[PDB]
């Protein structure tokens, strides 16, 4: 029963690494993209 | 056991973290802006 209680608690911990990972990309695809849309900006330098 | 049934309502999906939501812009402006400018210049 401890060992369920080990298992369990683990398999959170297992999930914290995850959810690092799942933000690392997440947020990544996010930042390219918007790393692109500065070329909006650059079409702002148009305005310019 | 999720059977969403109801006649007299609908039940909503409530697990949202609604802290991380509800900020997509369309800003049609955001170009619209650069197009009436130079129509402006013109």
């Amino acid at each position: 029963q401890s060992l369920t209680d080990q298992i369990l608690s683990v398999e959170q911990r297992y999930k914290e690494k995850q959810e690092n990972l799942i933000r690392s990309e997440q947020i990544r695809r996010e930042e390219v993209i918007y790393n692109a849309e500065q070329k909006l900006s650059r079409q702002m330098k148009l305005e310019e | 056991k999720i059977l969403p049934l109801s006649k007299t309502s609908y039940n909503q999906f409530t697990n949202y973290n609604v802290f991380n939501v509800a900020h997509q812009e369309t800003e049609a402006e955001a170009k619209l802006e650069e197009s009436k400018h130079k129509i402006r210049q013109m």
